């Protein structure tokens, strides 16, 4: 009940440190935020999200 | 665009001693190094044809 | 026509590469096994006006070659490398690459860190792998 | 011997040797004197004097190579060949003003550390007297209630 | 010979240099002419400036190198026995020992020059690192030279 | 000059080629060695 | 507002990770090819004012062609 899913995407590229070009696959392409308990060096161009 | 290599390879062999010069002897070396010609060398293939 | 795409594909190269709109450092660097076969245009002065050549190397390009690759290594002292230069052959880089690297495994495989003269001929012999049987009525 | 290797004080070589030499007087390597392949007992010394260098570079700011080598139970300029080869491999840092020996073990201070230093102490004493003055605020609201 | 001295002088490419060097010396050993041993205390030179003595005492004791023994090798042998060691008093008493073949001979000197100076820079760092402020006095007792020319050389290298 | 297949398939040996780089290890496995080509074949 | 021109390129470069660990010291020989190469590719962008002062294009592109190896 309290779960919602999330949206399947690619960066594409990264942006300032806090801008993030991600393509939601069959879709448009966002420039989105990074939440805060995660690895920004880890997240690279072609990693899903 | 061969004669625009030419002048270039001259270029470069007057740049490769740190200098601003251009003679004769750096266009006919840029010349030979640009029209490399790789040609057929067994001699009979070449004479085949009378 | 897929032929035709990979000809549109070598088009699209060379006019990006010297077209309407010149570009500006923008150097170029490709490699290729076989020089012949690429189109005559795509060889003209403007595009690539080097064409260098990477010979297989020569008697003082193996001597260069085996002390790069034979430093960075225990090393014995009846080695003789200029024997294995010496040796009128064909081989490469990559193939003197190998001859030094299977020296190694057989010297550990042999129990020992630092590399004899009997293991070098063995990779030397494995490493040229002289091809025979040639039906011998062509010579 | 092991607590004593384990605690943060320095332990003179000499009492050390005049009190746990009983090994080999018992166990099987640190020879007190024997074979040489097995007479480690330098390399024990060398530990207990590595030891002495880590406790005084962790509690000194200026200490005199007199002193040190005193202290450390080796001769000034052996103390002075010990520290040269440890700043070398880069373990302690020390500085050495052999004109006058007054070894010191203050890195160079910049002012930017300083100033980060002191106000650095300022925020905890703001914040320790802001802590203090809520649990007095709550002790004094509840013992004045009686 | 020449194209190896180029290259060694010119361009640093010691590996290079020690190549043609090691070729001018097969050449001239097959002609069995004298300017031989040359080219041999050119490759060991070589050898000694790629920093990696060990390998001299190799090449010396090589197959061909075995005819031309002598006074020119075993100069070369203590140059890099003492480079090996980095004690700078053996490597002066070498090279007064052997002026003769080490000195006088320009190609070889210079570069031997060059490698004392460097050796000394790099031998003066090591020994002032572990301090703040010494006597220029205990630097030379430590380094085994002489006060002036220390001193001069320490003014070389702060300016 | 082969035919377009054939330089499609020369195509894909040259993209393996190139492609073949950490502690990812190959073995082959083939009945003839005449086919290979000379580079896949390098040591 | 405008992003910088290019992004969503869906071509990458060389970021740090990649940076092939290879010297021009570990290369036996190849004085002729390395010079080629460098006058070809780095010396135009390292010093381009040396070219200039000659007064020439440098020579953008170049072909490496050679048995396998």
């Amino acid at each position: 009940l309290q779960s919602v899913g999330q949206i399947v995407g690619e960066v594409l590229k990264q942006l300032t440190e806090e801008k993030f070009i991600v393509k939601a696959t069959n879709g448009p392409r966002y420039v989105v935020g990074c939440r805060r308990q995660l690895d920004k060096s880890k997240l690279k161009p072609g990693t899903r999200v | 665009a061969e004669v625009k290599g030419v002048c270039t390879e001259a270029g470069m062999y007057a740049l490769r001693e740190r200098r601003v010069h251009v003679t004769q002897e750096d266009f006919e070396m840029a010349v030979a190094k640009v029209m490399q010609k790789d040609s057929e060398k067994n001699m009979s293939i070449k004479k085949l044809w009378k | 026509g897929a032929d035709r795409e990979v000809q549109r594909i070598l088009l699209e190269l060379l006019n990006q590469m010297d077209g309407f709109d010149q570009n500006v450092n923008v150097k170029v660097i490709m490699a290729t096994n076989r020089a012949d076969t690429l189109d005559p245009a795509l060889l003209r002065p403007g595009r690539l006006d080097r064409k260098i050549e990477f010979p297989l190397p020569d008697r003082r390009q193996k001597r260069l070659i085996f002390s790069t690759i034979t430093s960075k290594m225990n090393l014995s002292e009846e080695v003789d490398l200029e024997d294995y230069v010496a040796r009128p052959d064909k081989i490469s880089g990559a193939d003197i690459n190998s001859i030094c690297q299977e020296s190694g495994m057989l010297a550990v495989r042999e129990n020992r860190y630092i590399v004899l003269a009997k293991d070098f001929e063995k990779a030397y012999k494995t490493v040229i792998k002289k091809d025979e049987q040639e039906h011998e009525f062509y010579k | 011997l092991l607590k004593l290797f384990t605690t943060m004080e320095l332990m003179r070589w000499s009492t050390l040797v005049e009190d746990y030499g009983m090994e080999l007087r018992p166990a099987t390597d640190v020879f007190g004197s024997t074979e040489e392949g097995e007479k480690r007992w330098k390399d024990l010394k060398n530990r207990v004097v590595e030891h002495n260098i880590r406790i005084m570079a962790k509690y000194y700011t200026r200490i005199t190579m007199k002193r040190m080598a005193q202290l450390l139970d080796l001769s000034v300029d052996e103390s002075e060949a010990f520290l040269s080869n440890l700043v070398v491999n880069k373990t302690i840092f020390a500085k050495v003003d052999r004109l006058a020996g007054i070894i010191n073990f203050q890195r160079p201070k910049d002012p930017n550390n300083l100033l980060n230093d002191w106000s650095q102490k300022l925020n905890s004493l703001m914040s320790l007297v802001n802590k203090t003055t809520h649990l007095i605020a709550k002790e004094e609201m509840i013992h004045n209630l009686q | 010979m020449q194209s190896g001295i180029i290259h060694a002088a010119e361009e640093k490419d010691w590996k290079t240099a020690y190549s043609y060097f090691y070729e001018a010396f097969e050449g001239y050993d097959s002609i069995d002419s004298p300017k031989a041993i040359t080219s041999l205390k050119y490759m060991l030179l070589c050898k000694i400036m790629l920093n990696t003595p060990e390998d001299v005492q190799a090449l010396v004791s090589g197959k061909l190198a075995l005819r031309y023994a002598g006074r020119q090798t075993e100069a070369l042998k203590c140059v890099a026995q003492a480079s090996k060691n980095r004690s700078l008093a053996d490597f002066e008493k070498a090279l007064t020992d052997y002026r003769a073949e080490l000195r006088d001979d320009p190609i070889i000197s210079t570069h031997l020059a060059k490698l004392y100076d460097n050796l000394l820079e790099q031998n003066l760092i090591r020994v002032i690192e572990p301090f703040s402020r010494v006597q220029i006095e205990h630097i030379s007792s430590l380094i085994k030279l002489s006060k002036a020319d220390v001193e001069r050389k320490l003014s070389q290298m702060i300016l | 000059e082969g035919t377009s297949a054939d330089r499609e398939i020369q195509r894909t040996l040259m993209e393996l080629l190139n492609q073949m780089l950490h502690r990812v290890k190959m073995i082959m496995a083939t009945n003839r060695p005449d086919t290979l080509d000379p580079a896949l074949l390098r040591p | 507002d405008v992003l910088p021109p290019e992004a969503d390129s869906s071509i990458m470069m060389l970021t740090s990770d990649q940076k092939p660990d290879v010297m021009y010291a570990d290369i036996g020989g190849m004085d002729i090819q390395k010079q080629e190469v460098r006058e070809a590719v780095e010396l135009p962008l390292t010093h381009f004012e040396l070219y200039k002062q000659i007064g020439i294009d440098p020579p953008r592109g170049v072909l490496m062609y050679g048995p396998p190896g």
